[PDB]
């Protein structure tokens, strides 16, 4: 999926 | 040493199938800054799995960018083992990269994937990370 932070 | 600009380290998460808040690995040094695996169930549904840097740090002039790559081992084949690329700018603001939905977690709490073993999940990650800016001036 797409990336990010965990927040 | 710790000011080596790469390296691989792993986490083992136990009681997995249990897992309800995020979990926290040890430090591993890499450019001389902490750096972490971060993992939690996202939405049973998914696993969230993330890259943490000097997140402990009251700084907010650090940075540091890196590129590094998130994998679930598969204990009974690494060519199975999943695993995603990431490229990050890391700061205060974003201490942590990486994918909520890394996997699905029926597939990777799936006795017969051969990801899981006695309720344990093992990640790793391979980050190569630049210089820093703004820690050691």
């Amino acid at each position: 999926s797409q990336p990010s932070t965990s927040s | 040493t710790s000011w080596r600009s790469e390296a691989t380290f792993q986490f083992t998460v136990e009681r997995f199938s249990r897992l309800s808040e995020s979990v926290l690995s040890p430090p591993c040094f890499v450019r001389n800054l902490p750096w972490k695996i971060m993992v939690m169930p996202r939405f049973q549904k998914s696993v969230g799995f993330f890259l943490q840097c000097n997140a402990e740090s009251d700084s907010t002039s650090w940075s540091c960018h890196a590129q590094a790559v998130l994998k679930i081992i598969n204990y009974r084949d690494d060519e199975k083992s999943f695993s995603r690329r990431i490229s990050h700018l890391f700061f205060h603001k974003e201490n942590d990269w990486g994918f909520s939905n890394f996997m699905a977690w029926s597939e990777v709490t799936d006795p017969e994937k051969g990801f899981i073993d006695d309720d344990k999940v093992t990640f790793e990650v391979f980050v190569q990370a630049d210089a820093p800016h703004g820690v050691a001036w």
